[PDB]
């Protein structure tokens, strides 16, 4: 019975809640209170990548931490040398909608996808020199947010369908759909160790999930609006969330609950991307007002503001080693902060 | 430099020249958004997306249906959207009226103008005429509405006197919105080029501190 | 008497004023900095460099307080004249070139082409300026033909095709708006009115902005050529005609002003 | 038709709920430990001489 199941589904919820909070015994600032704030920290911009028509959504950085790709609006995918600024590649897209992008860790294939529902693959490395689409991949009803490659020949994307699966390029099949999301996925981000991943929705509420067994290991609430970012610590036992409510919060798997608020009265406009640092004692974050903040994780007080574009920072990353910072925006621009 | 390094240099120059080239040539098009409703005739309106590519007077247009309060900020710079409503039928017009609101007053969509495409206007003549359907049942303020057959284009004036006074309610003159009568009518696309024209005038005329 | 020199020195402030004001704006706030403004910003500068060189001149003349190498001034002053005119001319095409046709955009990465063309101008308008490095008279009374050369030259190239050039590309301009005013939704108004007026009012602003280059550099040149061909009670005559001379380029900031509602605000905000 | 979904979802929350929890004081001293640990691991944390360092 419907009525009898939404009693107990609420005193679970009831219980749960209050293990959760008999579970905390002190806030992160109590004892975080003691440590050294990092201070003011300045970021000058190293490089600025020009060469982009339309706005930017997406970039990611290859494990090499000298390659990085980019996706445009203009329909166009670049490979980047941040060390020279030589483009390496330019790949032309089928759709020029594209909300996401990946670089293999790899870096022999290159990911895409967007408003065409469909993640495609590119393969970096052929003998006559020419980049051309491995594999299509296709299944997903919503647009593509995000995609990672797990390895050469497994990637787990998430779409504006409210679900997750895992891919499998050779037979370009879904080995594995995470469901459970109640609103548009907007962002995921594999584990360190590659047995996990974090997916933050427009439900206002983050969900733990395993690419072995496939279905939600936790679920954590505590946003008042849209997740638009998310990101795994270092460790891989915690994450942060990036949502449209101008607040950033950290959550850790262990303890089942949010840790950390970053947020500040001036700042009213919501993140578009969140990552941590090279230690994870920095979180840099997006923003909308065309600006970039860095926020120091464990005390939650602004370390930083990485100012330099003129439209909206849709994007940003940390190299593998930490060594530099790129934060596309929509102004078709990338820059390199070190 | 190393002979390495040249050609880095030069596949750069290359891919450079060759993305300038596709600059060039895709830069001078103009992206629309159609984003009418279901039943309104908006795929039928020029003779998960839906590109479609149609040229008028040597310039091109790219008008893209998706088949929403989060992947409409991709068409952020568009030149201009195309809004197409069911006139005919008056349940589900408020509807259509709250559906151009909330465009309307999106923050996203504040600096992009609107062409309005009333469709339908035949089947509005016919029902209006008939007299079996009253607009008044639901909108009582047109029975006490007057135009400044007569009551075809009393019925047409008053729904768009609706549309543009939703329209002007905020934006203060940062973007206008473009209402058209269409039928089966094959001008759609000259009407849409010249909205796209003056729009753009009114772009060079803020960019170039004209205005 | 004494009145004629107290419009001398409050045109002569306001322009010097209202181009600084215009520079300080444009230089303080990035929000208006792009291809269209750079020939605005160079034309404040010339006008600058106009005004800041017809101080000198009637602040002596009030032989000759400075040395005689003091050839420099005139050599700045026939550049800075160029300089203004050319630049008014190059605006003059670009504002053409938005208006009539703006589907054929061009702007967006191109401040290489706008710096390599103002910087042409200003390279011209000194080449123009070195054919008076004879000679504070410009030339001695034993050139006769050559002065009369000198001056019909100076005269054609600084006042008749950037005159020509200016009144076709702005009649055309103010052609199209008057034109294109009808093609506006019309009722409903709070955002179709608007556009009429203001169309219109950028029509007649240019409109009126080529008549008053036109009647206030005609004297100038003018009274330059009645002398070469050829002072008892012409020196109010001078001074009026070289008053209305520099009170172009003085004006020339105002138009902006009066035109740019966000100008006028940034305007406001600087002084 | 929703008992399936009713039933699929209390499932997974009681999957959720006995599961093995840490305190919070712990979680945060192996964060710090963690944070402390890579401390000059972190070039944007602390800078590094430009001399070896690829964005001159």
């Amino acid at each position: 019975e419907l009525d009898q199941l939404r009693q107990e589904a609420e005193q679970l919820k009831n219980q749960i809640r209050d293990a959760r909070k008999a579970c905390a015994d002190a806030t992160l600032s109590q004892i975080t209170n003691n440590i050294d704030p990092v201070g003011r920290i300045q970021m000058r911009t190293r490089r600025t990548l020009r060469g982009h028509l339309a706005k930017i959504y997406a970039m990611h950085w290859g494990t090499d931490s000298r390659l990085l790709v980019s996706a445009s609006q203009d329909g166009k995918l670049i490979i980047w040398d941040s060390y020279t600024t030589n483009k390496v590649h330019a790949i032309p897209l089928r759709s020029s909608w594209v909300m996401t992008c990946a670089y293999a860790p790899s870096g022999n294939y290159v990911a895409c996808g967007g408003l065409d529902n469909i993640c495609s693959i590119y393969n970096l490395k052929t003998r006559e020199g020419n980049v051309r689409v491995s594999r299509e991949l296709a299944g997903h009803t919503g647009y593509l947010s995000c995609c990672r490659f797990l390895d050469d020949n497994q990637i787990v994307t998430s779409s504006g369908d409210t679900t997750c699966a895992l891919w499998d390029i050779e037979t370009g099949q879904q080995t594995t759909t995470f469901t459970g999301h109640t609103g548009d996925v907007m962002s995921l981000s594999l584990a360190p160790d590659t047995r996990l991943f974090v997916s933050g929705a427009c439900d206002a509420s983050a969900k733990l999930w395993d690419v072995r067994e496939g279905m939600c290991r936790q679920t954590f609430t505590g946003h008042e609006s849209d997740i638009n970012a998310i990101c795994f610590f270092p460790n891989g036992n915690a994450f942060a969330t990036g949502s449209d409510d101008a607040t950033c919060r950290l959550f850790d798997l262990r303890a089942d609950q949010e840790l950390m608020t970053y947020s500040h009265d001036n700042i009213i406009c919501g993140i578009t991307s969140v990552s941590f640092s090279k230690s994870g004692r920095l979180l840099l974050a997006g923003y909308d007002d065309f600006n970039c903040n860095v926020w120091d994780a464990l005390k939650a007080d602004r370390a930083g503001v990485l100012a330099g574009h003129d439209n909206r920072v849709s994007c940003l990353g940390v190299t593998d080693d930490g060594m530099a910072v790129a934060t596309g925006s929509w102004d078709s621009f990338l820059k390199i902060w070190n | 430099v190393s002979a390495e390094d040249k050609a880095a240099a030069e596949r750069s120059k290359m891919i450079d020249k060759n993305l300038r080239e596709d600059g060039e040539k895709a830069r001078r098009t103009l992206r629309l958004l159609l984003l009418g409703a279901d039943n309104s005739g908006k795929s039928t309106i020029v003779k998960g997306i839906f590109e479609t590519k149609f040229q008028v007077d040597k310039v091109n247009f790219h008008m893209f249906d998706v088949g929403r309060r989060k992947w409409i900020q991709c068409f952020n710079d568009v030149t201009a959207i195309i809004f197409v409503v069911d006139s005919s039928d008056y349940n589900r017009l408020q509807e259509a009226l709250n559906d151009f609101k909330s465009i309307w007053n999106n923050r996203w969509l504040r600096t992009i103008s609107v062409i309005l495409f009333l469709n339908k206007q035949d089947l509005l003549a016919e029902k209006v005429l008939a007299g079996k359907s009253k607009i008044e049942d639901y909108f009582p303020e047109f029975a006490r509405y007057t135009t400044p057959d007569p009551r075809v284009t009393r019925a047409k004036y008053f729904i768009r006197k609706e549309f543009v006074d939703i329209s002007t309610a905020s934006g203060d003159g940062r973007h206008i919105c473009y209402p058209h009568f269409t039928c089966v009518d094959t001008e759609n696309a000259r009407r849409i080029f010249n909205d796209c024209k003056d729009i753009i005038l009114q772009m060079n005329l803020r960019e170039y501190n004209l205005v | 008497l004494c009145a004629i020199y107290i419009t001398y020195a409050v045109i002569i402030s306001v322009g010097i004023l209202g181009n600084a004001i215009l520079i300080k704006v444009f230089f303080k706030t990035k929000s208006m900095q792009t291809v269209p403004n750079i020939f605005i910003t160079s034309l404040a500068f010339g006008d600058l460099l106009l005004l800041l060189t017809c101080v000198p001149v009637d602040a002596t003349h009030y032989g000759w307080l400075f040395g005689r190498i003091g050839k420099v001034l005139s050599f700045i002053r026939l550049t800075s004249v160029g300089v203004s005119v050319f630049t008014l001319t190059i605006l003059s095409a670009d504002r053409y070139k938005a208006v009539v046709k703006p589907l054929e955009r061009q702007p967006s990465n191109a401040i290489l082409k706008t710096c390599v063309k103002a910087g042409c101008v200003w390279i011209v308008s000194m080449i123009f300026a070195l054919p008076e490095a004879i000679f504070c008279t410009s030339y001695p009374v034993s050139k006769k033909l050559l002065q009369e050369i000198h001056s019909l030259l100076c005269f054609l190239v600084f006042y008749i095709i950037p005159l020509s050039i200016i009144s076709v590309y702005y009649s055309l301009i103010a052609r199209t708006l008057y034109k294109s005013t009808l093609n506006i939704p019309t009722e409903e108004q709070s955002h179709a009115r608007k556009q009429i007026e203001s169309r219109k009012r950028i029509a007649r602003t240019v409109l009126v902005l080529v008549a008053l280059f036109a009647l206030c550099w005609l004297p100038n040149h003018l009274l330059y050529l009645y002398h070469s061909f050829t002072s008892a009670m012409h020196f109010i005559f001078t001074i009026f005609s070289r008053v209305l001379a520099f009170s172009n380029s003085c004006v020339n900031p105002f138009a902006l002003y009066w035109l740019s509602k966000s100008f006028q605000k940034h305007f406001k905000a600087q002084l | 038709a929703s008992i399936a979904q009713a039933r699929k979802l209390v499932e997974q929350l009681k999957m959720e709920a006995n599961i093995d929890r840490i305190k919070v004081s712990k979680a945060a001293a192996d964060l710090m430990a963690y944070c402390e640990a890579h401390a000059k691991e972190d070039p944007l944390l602390t800078p590094v001489p430009a001399s070896e360092n690829p964005f001159r």
